[PDB]
C-alpha cells in the first residue's frame, strides 16, 4: 500500500539516484545487499521484499549510454538492484532534446515501461512516480519529456512529481541546455503535477559558504540534494507525528495545475569540521526565510507566497513549531496572496537527519525543509527564457533539432508555453477585485 | 428511545471521540478494561445509553471508529481508553483523503462507506430502542467532514425516523491543517443543514481565543482546545447519562430547541474554563460566565444577536432555589437578547453528578440567531479562494462540477438570512 | 335570616343538603362515528408516508448525483489518456515525416554529384 | 354496585394515579399486596375482588415509554396491580401531540380499549370514566384525546371526568406545552363530561407556602393533589349523600355542557411539623386564592355552582352558621345563590412519612366560576405568540397533522373564552 | 558513441597521420609492435577509440591508409611506427594525381575508392558503436584534396547518421608545391562546407610563420611544421581519448561547438610553442594568455579581427583547476568584445591530468571564430588572380571538368565567408 516509484533519467538523475538511495539504506538500516538486520513498516513505500528478506528499491534507472549505470552495476550498491531495473542504451542523445525524445529516444522506450509497468504491478496502492533527470541533458531533457507523455497514456492522472535539475555555468554547463530546458519544460507541463527545481548554482554556493568547500565536485553537490530530497520522501518513508502523504502534499502546495513549482529551502547545513550549540526550532524555521539556503536563486521577499510546507525531522514537537509559525504570521516582510486564508501544511518525523560517513554535513538534532509556492520562483523561468531567446534570435544551434525530425514550429511554440507561465505567476500574484 | 449509537470520523473526530469516551468512562465508573469499579447506583442506572454489556459484566461502549487513513486507529488504540472499543468496529482504509472533501465524500470514502454501514447495521439491530446517532468529525479535513456527511446522508436514508445528532468542530486559520479548510467546510455545512437534527458547533476559532486570552496559554496545542471539548461533550450529554429531573433523549431536545428545521446549529458555553493543569465558583458566578461571550465555543457574540432557545444545565451539589433566582435574573435583566415569541425559551437541568476536577460547572447550550457570524467567517474565507478559483482543480479532478460549489454556498448564505429574519422578527 | 335550609340526603358515611342564600335574579328560562375518526387518522397517516417518500426520493436523487460524479471522474480521465495518446501519435509521425525527408533531400543531392560525375567522365571521352 | 374505571395516561397521570391508589388503599384498609384485613360496601365501585380475596382497583396505566411504569412493576404496590392493567409502549411522544395522538397512539390503542373492555365486562353497572393526565405532555396530551374520543364511540353517554395537569414553568415544563394543552383540549372537550384542571403553579406555591418545602418534588406536589382528588371521588366510595354518582358531578357542577371546568379549593393544608380549625376557619379559607387549584380571581368573576365537601369532625349546624357568615361573592342571574353541603364522616387520611399533617376536619370546596377563563387566556396568549411565527409547528406537520388543525384549535379556545363572556352577562 | 575510424589521403595525409599516431601511441603506451608498455590504466581506459584489440593482446590503430601514388605509403610502412597499422589497410594505386584535383576526384581517384570504401566498411562493422570518421589531408594537393572530399561524399552516403571529422591543412605560397592550389583548395571547401561536421583549419601559412618568426628556423622543412600539427592533433583530441570530467565524443562537440551548419571551420591554438629539438615550465596564467595569441594559432588569422562564436580550451598536465577556472574568466571579462554576447557561456574549459611528451604542461585551443574568414579571403584572392586569366585550366578542362564548376566552387567560398561577416557584425541589441 502507498507505494512510490522513483525514476532516474541521464546522468543527473541516475547520480542523483545513488545518492538519494545511499541515505535511503543508511536511513532505514538496509545494507548494500539488500538484507536488513532485525518497528516501523513505512519504508515498504520505497522498497519491494524477496522471499530471503531482501529488500529492493521501486525503482529503475534509464540511460541512452551504458557508462555512468555501469558505475552502478560495480559499485557498491551493485548488488542492491536487479539488472532488469537498471537499463542503458549504446548512444546517448548528444545534448540534443530531438534525440533525446526522438531518434534515440524512440528505441528504448518501450522496454523502459515494460520495467516500470513490472513494478507498478507490485503495487497494492501505488501513490505515484518521482522522476528525476537534468533540464540541460539531451536524455534529461528529451528521454524525461517522452517518458512522462507515456506514463500519462499508461497510468492516466496518477501523481508524477519532478526533481529537475536547473543549469548554472559554474557546473558543468553545455551551450545547449537553456534550448532542451524550455523545450522540456514545455512538453512536460500538463503531464506533472509538482516539479522541485534544483539551481545548481544554489547549491554550489551553499557547498563553498557553508560547507567550506573551495570546488564542490558533483559528489559534494548530490549529497546535499539528497537531504533535501530524503526530506520531501521522509514523509513516506516513516511514521512521524504529523504525516503527510503524496495527495496532500500537491493539494496544499498546487493552487492552480500550471502553477506547480515550489521552492525548497533547507536548514540547517553545517560544516562537519565546525567545531557549537544546537539550532532551535524557531531558529531553523526562520532560517527557512533566509535566501541563503534556498534551492534555486531568486528573491521570495519581493514576491508572495501561495503556500508554505514545513517538513521538519529529528527532535521536534508541535507546539514549537506552532510558537515558531505565529512569530513568522506576524511578519509584515512575507507576504501571502489576498485569495489564501491560511497557508501553511506541517510535517513532523521523529528520525533526524543521517550522515554519510566521509560526507560534508554535521549531525543535526532536528532539521527543516520548507516547501514554498512562491510567485519569486518565476525569476529561474525569465533568466533561462532570456539565454533561449539569445540564441533563437539567430536560430543558433536550432539546425541540430531540425535535423533530428524537430521543427522551428516547436521552438516558438515551447517559448510562447514560457511567455504564458511567466504571465500566469504575474497574475496570480495580483489583488483581487473588490 | 434508549440507545445511542457513536461514529467519530477523521483525524478530528476520533481524537476528540477518543476524549469523550475517557472521560464519560471515568464519570460511569468504566476503566479501560470495561469493567465497573464505581461506588453509586447512578452511575449504570442509564450506562446502556452509551454502553453495551459484554461477558463478565463487561461494558463496551457503542461507538464506530472511521478513517480512511490507518494512522489515527492506530493511536487510538494505543491511547489510554483504546482497548475498551469493540476490534470488529474500527473501520478504516489505507489510501487518506489529502484534506479533501471531494475524496471523502465522492471517491475513497464512498468506497469505505459501505462496510461502516454494515457495522452501524449490527449495532443499531441490537438496541433495544435506538434514539439515534451521534457524530464526532471536523468540517475542514476530508475524512471527517467529506465522508462523515456522506455517512449522515447515508444513514438518513437507511433510518429517516431516529435523530442525527453531531459535534461538528469548525475550522479557523488560528489553528489550521489545510489551505482548503474553507471549501471543505462550505461543502459540509451545506450538508448538515439539510441531514441533521442538531449539531453542536464546536469552533476552532473560539477554543483557540479561550486557550489564548483567558487561559493565558501562548502556545496552544490540540490537546488544551480538547480539554474544553470533552468537558463541553460531558456536559452537553448528562441529561442523556444521567437519572433524576427528565428522561431525557434526542427528540424531546430536539423538539424543544429547534423552532425551524435547518436553524438546528448550537452554540455549546463551559463554565468554569479550565487548563490541563488547573477555587470554589458560586451559583451567581456559574451563572454569570455560563453567558458571557469569552465562555462561548462558538466564535460568536451572543450580544449581537437574541436566543431562541436556552437549555442550561447546572453539575454539583448547589441550591436549587439560587439556581431558579439567577436564571430569572439573567433573563429579566437581559430580556433583549431572548426572543418574546417563544415562551419560557429558557430550560435548567441540574445534575448531582459533578465532572472530574470541578466540584461545580454549567453547560449552556444555546440556539442563538449570533451563530450567523460563524457562517459568515466561513462563507468570507470561502469566497476570497472561489472568486480566484484557487485550490478548485483537487475537487473538480475528483468529478465535482463548480455549479456544487456554487451551491453550498448559495445555501450557507441562506441559512445566514434565515438567522438574521428571526434576529429582526418581533412581537405582533 | 335569608336563608332556606332544605335536606337532600342521608347514609350510613355521611349527610348532604342544599342551602339556599337567595333565589336567581333572573326567575325565568336563560357524536363522532368511528368510520369518520378512522378517516382522519388513515389521512394523517397517508400524510407522514407522503412526506417520507418525498425525502427517499430527494436521497435517491442523491445517490445518481454522487454515481454522476465518479463516472465523470473516470470518463475525464480516460479523455485525457485518450488526449495524450493521439497528440503523441501526431507529434512522433510528424517527426517521421520530416526525419525522412531531409534524409531524403540529402541523398537526392548526393545523387545528383554521382550523376554530374559521370557526365565529367564522358567529357574527358569526348576531348579524345 | 356502580362501578368506576380509572384511567392514568403518560408520566403525570401515572405518578399522581400511584399517589391516588397509595391513599384510596389506606383509606379503606387494604394492604400493598391487595389483602384487607376485616359494613360499607362502597370501596368495590374502584375495586375489584379476586377468589383468593385480593382487592384490585379497576384502573388502567398506560404510557407510550416503560420507565415510569416499570416503577410500578418494581414498586411497594407491585402486587395491587395486575400485569394486564398496565400497558406500556417501547418509544414516547416527544413531547409532541400529533405524535402521541397519529403516530405512536394508533399503534397502542386498540390495546388499552381491549384492557378496558376487559374491566368494563367486570361491572354490572359502570357508572363511567376518571381519566388522569398532563396537558403539556406528547402521550398526556396527544394519546388522552385519542383515547376519550374512541372511548365515547364504544361506551356512548357513560360519563367521563379528567384530572388534567395544567402546565407551570416553575415546575419542570417545556417550550411546546402550549400547543399541546390546545390542541388536547380542542379534541377532548365534546368528549368529557368534568374536568378538574390542576395548574402545577398553584400546587408549588401551596407546597412552599403551606408545607415550608423550599423546591418540592413530583412527590410533594402529588401526594397534595391525592389529597384533593380523594375528597373529590369520597363520595363514589364511601356510602355518602353528595355526588353519589359520576352522573351528579355533571348535573351540580356543570349547567352548560362546554362550561365544565370547575375550580377546586382545599383546606386545611398544614406541615406535618397548633389548635385544630374550626368549620368556620376552614369554610372561610375556600375563598381565599392561597388555597385553589388553579391560578384565577373568582372574587372578580361569577359563580354558577358551588359545593361544599366536608371530611372528618363535622355537623350541619357548624356548615350552616358558617354560611350565613359568608352570606354577609357573586352568583350569575339565573343560579340561585346557594350552596349543595356534602358531609363524609371518615376525617382525611395522610400518608406516613408524607408532608401534611394529620387534620380532625377538612374541606374540599368545587366551584363553577368564569374566573377558571382567567387559565384558559394565560395559555392561549402564549400559543399565539409562538404560532404567529409558525414556531415548532413544522414537528407537528412532520408527524401527519395539519396546519389548519392549529387555527381550528385555536378558534374553539376563543369560542371557549367567548362563552365564558357570555355566561356571565345578564340574562334576557 | 566510442569507436572513431581514422582515414589518411595523399602525401600530406599520410605524413601528418603517421605522426599522429607516432604521437597517441607514445601517450597511450603503445609500442611499434602494439604491444601495451605503460604503467598507467588511464591509457587504456578509452584506447579503444582509436584502436582494435587483436591476437595477444595487441592494438592495432583503426587507421586506413590511402594514396594514388604508392612512394608514401612505402615511406609510412619503413617509418617508426609502420610496423604497426594493418597491411590490409593500406590501400594505394599506381598513377599518382599530379596535384591536380580532378584527377583525384574525378578521374584516378574514382577508379580506387571502392576498394578504400571496402576497407572502411570493415572496420566500421567491426566497431561496437561507430561515432564517426576523421580524415587527414592536404587541400592544396590532388589526391588528400580531390579524392578526400570524394572519400567524405561517399562515406556520408553511406553512414549519414556518423560524424564527419577532417584536420585539413591549407595550402601557402610560403611553403607551396604547385601553383594550381588556390584551385585545389577552392574546390575542396566547396566540399568540405557541405559534407564535414567538423573541420580542424590547419594553415600551412600559419605553421610556416611560427617556425620561421617565433623557433628562428631559417628553413623550415615539413617536419618541422608537421611537429606543431601533432601537438595540435594530439591536444584537440585528449578529451576523446582519455577519461576524464567530460565524457567527450565528435557529436557532443559538434553540437556545442558548431551554431550555424555551414560555420564548422576551427581555428586551432597551441601553448607552449616548442621545435622538434624539444627542451625546458609554463604557469597557468601563461598558457592561458599565449593560446588566445595570434601567434599561437594554426590558421594565420587574428582572432583580434573578428568575434568567438564558440571556444573549447583544453589543458594537460598537473595543475591548479581553481587556477584554470580564475584565468579562463579573467580573459572573458577582459576580452568580451571578441565573444559573440548572443550565445550565453560560449567558452568551455577541460583539464587532464596526463601531459603530452616533452612538456610538463600545455594549452590546446578550439575557437570557432569568425576571423577564420581572413584564412578563406586569402585563398580566394589567389583564386581568382589565377581564374581571371583561366591559367592552368586546361590541366582540369582535360579531366573532364567544366569551368563553371570552378564559378561554382568560387562562389560558394565567397558565400561562406559573408556568412561569416554577416555574424561578426550580429549585436544581441
Ligand atoms: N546536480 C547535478 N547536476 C548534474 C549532474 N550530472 C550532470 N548535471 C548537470 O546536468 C547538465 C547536463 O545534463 P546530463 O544529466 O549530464 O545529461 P544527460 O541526461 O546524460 O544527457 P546526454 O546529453 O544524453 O548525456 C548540466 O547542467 C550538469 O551540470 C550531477 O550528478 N548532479
Ligand atoms: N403534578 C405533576 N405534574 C407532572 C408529573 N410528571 C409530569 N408532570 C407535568 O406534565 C408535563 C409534562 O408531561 P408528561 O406527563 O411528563 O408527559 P407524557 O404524558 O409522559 O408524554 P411524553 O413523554 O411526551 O410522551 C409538565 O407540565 C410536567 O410538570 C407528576 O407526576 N406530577
Ligand atoms: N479541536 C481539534 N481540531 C482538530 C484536531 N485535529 C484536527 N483538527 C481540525 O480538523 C481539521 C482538519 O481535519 P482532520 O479531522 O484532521 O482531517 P480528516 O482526517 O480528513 O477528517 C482542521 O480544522 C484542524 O484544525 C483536534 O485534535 N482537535
Ligand atoms: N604541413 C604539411 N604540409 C604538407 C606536407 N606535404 C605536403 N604538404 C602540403 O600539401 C599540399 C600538397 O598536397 P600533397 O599532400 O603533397 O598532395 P597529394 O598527395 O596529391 O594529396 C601543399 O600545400 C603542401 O605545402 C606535410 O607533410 N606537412
Ligand atoms: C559538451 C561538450 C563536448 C565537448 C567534447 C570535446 O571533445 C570531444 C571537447 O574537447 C575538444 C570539448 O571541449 C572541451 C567539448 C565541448 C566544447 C565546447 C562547448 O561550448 C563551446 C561546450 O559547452 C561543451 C562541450
Ligand atoms: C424537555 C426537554 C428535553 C431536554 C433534554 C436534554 O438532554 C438530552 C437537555 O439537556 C441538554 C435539555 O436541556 C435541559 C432538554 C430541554 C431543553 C430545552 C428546553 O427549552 C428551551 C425545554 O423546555 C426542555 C427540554
Ligand atoms: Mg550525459
Ligand atoms: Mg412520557
Amino acid at each position: 500500500m502507498r507505494e512510490c516509484i522513483s525514476i532516474h533519467v541521464g546522468q543527473a538523475g541516475v547520480q542523483i539516484g545513488n545518492a538519494c538511495w545511499e541515505l535511503y539504506c543508511l536511513e532505514h538500516g538496509i545494507q548494500p545487499d539488500g538484507q536488513m538486520p532485525s518497528g516501523d513498516d513505512s519504508f515498504n513505500t520505497f522498497f519491494s521484499e524477496t522471499g530471503a528478506g531482501k529488500h529492493v528499491p521501486r525503482a529503475v534507472f534509464v540511460d541512452l549510454e551504458p557508462t555512468v549505470i555501469d558505475e552502478v552495476r560495480t559499485g557498491t550498491y551493485r548488488q542492491l538492484f536487479h539488472p532488469e531495473q537498471l537499463i542503458t542504451g549504446k548512444e546517448d542523445a548528444a545534448n540534443n532534446y530531438a534525440r533525446g525524445h526522438y531518434t534515440i529516444g524512440k528505441e528504448i522506450i518501450d522496454l523502459v515501461l515494460d520495467r516500470i509497468r513490472k513494478l507498478a504491478d507490485q503495487c497494492t496502492g501505488l501513490q505515484g512516480f518521482l522522476v528525476f533527470h537534468s533540464f540541460g541533458g539531451g536524455t534529461g531533457s528529451g528521454f524525461t519529456s517522452l517518458l512522462m507523455e507515456r506514463l500519462s497514456v499508461d497510468y492516466g492522472k496518477k501523481s508524477k512529481l519532478e526533481f529537475s535539475i536547473y543549469p548554472a555555468p559554474q557546473v558543468s554547463t553545455a551551450v545547449v541546455e537553456p534550448y532542451n530546458s524550455i523545450l522540456t519544460t514545455h512538453t512536460t507541463l500538463e503531464h506533472s503535477d509538482c516539479a522541485f527545481m534544483v539551481d545548481n548554482e544554489a547549491i554550489y554556493d551553499i557547498c563553498r559558504r557553508n560547507l567550506d568547500i573551495e570546488r564542490p565536485t558533483y559528489t559534494n553537490l548530490n549529497r546535499l540534494i539528497s537531504q533535501i530530497v530524503s526530506s520531501i520522501t521522509a514523509s513516506l518513508r516513516f511514521d512521524g507525528a504529523l504525516n503527510v502523504d503524496l495527495t496532500e502534499f500537491q493539494t496544499n502546495l498546487v493552487p492552480y495545475p500550471r502553477i506547480h513549482f515550489p521552492l525548497a529551502t533547507y536548514a540547517p547545513v553545517i560544516s562537519a569540521e565546525k567545531a557549537h550549540e544546537q539550532l532551535s526550532v524557531a531558529e531553523i524555521t526562520n532560517a527557512c526565510f533566509e535566501p541563503a539556503n534556498q534551492m534555486v536563486k531568486c528573491d521570495p521577499r519581493h514576491g508572495k507566497y501561495m503556500a508554505c510546507c514545513l517538513l521538519y525531522r529529528g527532535d521536534v514537537v508541535p507546539k514549537d513549531v506552532n510558537a515558531a509559525i505565529a512569530t513568522i504570521k506576524t511578519k509584515r516582510s512575507i507576504q501571502f496572496v489576498d485569495w489564501c486564508p491560511t497557508g501553511f501544511k506541517v510535517g513532523i518525523n521523529y528520525q533526524p537527519p543521517t550522515v554519510v560517513p566521509g560526507g560534508d554535513l554535521a549531525k543535526v538534532q532536528r532539521a527543516v525543509c520548507m516547501l514554498s509556492n512562491t510567485t519569486a520562483i518565476a525569476e529561474a523561468w525569465a533568466r533561462l527564457d532570456h539565454k533561449f531567446d539569445l540564441m533563437y534570435a539567430k536560430r543558433a544551434f536550432v539546425h541540430w533539432y531540425v535535423g533530428e525530425g524537430m521543427e522551428e514550429g516547436e521552438f516558438s511554440e515551447a517559448r510562447e508555453d514560457m511567455a504564458a507561465l511567466e504571465k500566469d505567476y504575474e497574475e496570480v500574484g495580483v489583488d483581487s477585485v473588490e | 428511545m434508549r440507545e445511542i449509537v457513536h461514529i467519530q470520523a477523521g483525524q478530528c473526530g476520533n481524537q476528540i471521540g477518543a476524549k469523550f469516551w475517557e472521560v464519560i468512562s471515568d464519570e460511569h465508573g468504566i476503566d479501560p478494561t470495561g469493567s465497573y469499579h464505581g461506588d453509586s447506583d447512578l452511575q449504570l442506572e442509564r450506562i446502556n445509553v452509551y454502553y453495551n454489556e459484554a461477558t463478565g459484566n463487561k461494558y463496551v461502549p457503542r461507538a464506530i471508529l472511521v478513517d480512511l487513513e490507518p494512522g489515527t486507529m492506530d493511536s487510538v488504540r494505543s491511547g489510554p481508553f483504546g482497548q475498551i472499543f469493540r476490534p470488529d468496529n474500527f473501520v478504516f482504509g489505507q489510501s487518506g483523503a489529502g484534506n479533501n472533501w471531494a475524496k471523502g465524500h465522492y471517491t475513497e470514502g464512498a468506497e469505505l462507506v459501505d462496510s461502516v454501514l454494515d457495522v452501524v447495521r449490527k449495532e443499531s439491530e441490537s438496541c433495544d430502542c435506538l434514539q439515534g446517532f451521534q457524530l464526532t468529525h471536523s468540517l475542514g479535513g476530508g475524512t471527517g467532514s467529506g465522508m462523515g456527511t456522506l455517512l449522515i446522508s447515508k444513514i438518513r436514508e437507511e433510518y429517516p425516523d431516529r435523530i442525527m445528532n453531531t459535534f461538528s468542530v469548525m475550522p479557523s486559520p488560528k489553528v489550521s491543517d489545510t489551505v482548503v479548510e474553507p471549501y471543505n467546510a462550505t461543502l459540509s455545512v451545506h450538508q448538515l443543514v439539510e441531514n441533521t437534527d442538531e449539531t453542536y458547533c464546536i469552533d476552532n476559532e473560539a477554543l483557540y481565543d479561550i486557550c489564548f486570552r483567558t487561559l493565558k496559554l501562548t502556545t496552544p496545542t490540540y490537546g488544551d482546545l480538547n480539554h474544553l471539548v470533552s468537558a463541553t461533550m460531558s456536559g452537553v450529554t448528562t441529561c442523556l447519562r444521567f437519572p433524576g429531573q427528565l428522561n431525557a433523549d434526542l427528540r424531546k431536545l430536539a423538539v424543544n430547541m429547534v423552532p425551524f428545521p435547518r436553524l438546528h446549529f448550537f452554540m455549546p458555553g463551559f463554565a468554569p474554563l479550565t487548563s490541563r493543569g488547573s477555587r470554589a465558583l458560586t451559583v451567581p458566578e456559574l451563572t454569570q460566565q455560563m453567558f458571557d461571550s469569552k465562555n462561548m465555543m462558538a466564535a460568536c457574540d451572543p450580544r449581537h444577536g437574541r436566543y431562541l432557545t436556552v437549555a442550561a444545565i447546572f453539575r454539583g451539589r448547589m441550591s436549587m432555589k439560587e439556581v431558579d433566582e439567577q436564571m430569572l435574573n439573567v433573563q429579566n435583566k437581559n430580556s433583549s437578547y431572548f426572543v418574546e415569541w417563544i415562551p419560557n425559551n429558557v430550560k435548567t437541568a441540574v445534575c448531582d453528578i459533578p465532572p472530574r476536577g470541578l466540584k461545580m460547572s454549567a453547560t449552556f447550550i444555546g440556539n442563538s440567531t449570533a451563530i450567523q457570524e460563524l457562517f459568515k467567517r466561513i462563507s468570507e474565507q470561502f469566497t476570497a479562494m472561489f472568486r480566484r478559483k484557487a485550490f478548485l482543480h483537487w475537487y473538480t479532478g475528483e468529478g465535482m462540477d463548480e455549479m456544487e460549489f456554487t451551491e453550498a454556498e448559495s445555501n450557507m448564505n441562506d441559512l445566514v438570512s434565515e438567522y438574521q429574519q428571526y434576529q429582526d422578527a418581533t412581537a405582533d | 335570616a335569608d336563608m332556606e335550609v332544605i335536606e337532600l340526603n342521608k347514609a350510613t358515611s355521611g349527610q348532604s343538603w342544599e342551602v339556599i342564600l337567595k333565589p336567581p335574579s333572573f326567575d325565568g328560562v336563560p357524536d363522532p362515528s368511528l368510520e369518520e375518526i378512522q378517516k382522519k387518522l388513515e389521512a394523517a397517516e397517508e400524510r407522514r408516508k407522503y412526506q417520507e417518500a418525498e425525502l427517499l426520493k430527494h436521497l435517491a436523487e442523491k445517490r445518481e448525483h454522487e454515481r454522476e460524479v465518479i463516472q465523470k471522474a473516470i470518463e475525464e480521465n480516460n479523455n485525457f489518456i485518450k488526449m495524450a495518446k493521439e497528440k503523441l501519435a501526431q507529434k512522433m509521425e510528424s517527426n517521421k515525416e520530416n526525419r525522412e525527408a531531409h534524409l531524403a533531400a540529402m541523398l537526392e543531392r548526393l545523387q545528383e554529384k554521382d550523376k554530374h560525375a559521370e557526365e565529367v567522365r564522358k567529357n574527358k571521352e569526348l576531348k579524345e
